[PDB]
């Protein structure tokens, strides 16, 4: 059970994944809104995308 | 029956025969212009008032 922890497989490797997301339920602790205008504009996209047209 | 009517979302027309506000406000405006312009002035003059005689044939 060495062979598996000195070397690596080619072709079996990992890659890595990113996005951008809003995180709801906070206790008072979100952002601002006021400093980062993107909150508000993403959470206003969402809502257009669900109906919501403010 | 008129079928599934969202609570909390917009309305919004969805099918045919639905109505629609729509508020005509057009404000166009385009303007072009252009010039040229060429001049040219020219003047010349020679005169021998008076001669010398050395000059005369001349």
């Amino acid at each position: 059970e060495r062979i598996r922890d000195l070397t690596s497989v080619q072709g079996v490797r990992e890659n890595s994944l990113i996005g951008y997301g809003l995180v709801v339920g906070l206790d008072g602790t979100g952002d601002q809104t006021t400093q980062t205008p993107f909150t508000t504009q993403t959470l206003n996209n969402m809502l257009s995308q669900l109906g919501i047209t403010v | 029956n008129y079928g599934y009517q969202p609570l909390f979302e917009d309305r919004r027309p969805r099918n045919i025969g639905d109505t629609l506000t729509i508020v005509l406000q057009e404000n166009v405006s385009a303007s072009k212009s252009s010039s040229a312009n060429a001049s040219r002035d020219g003047k010349t003059s020679f005169g021998f008032d008076t001669v010398p005689r050395y000059l005369q044939g001349l």
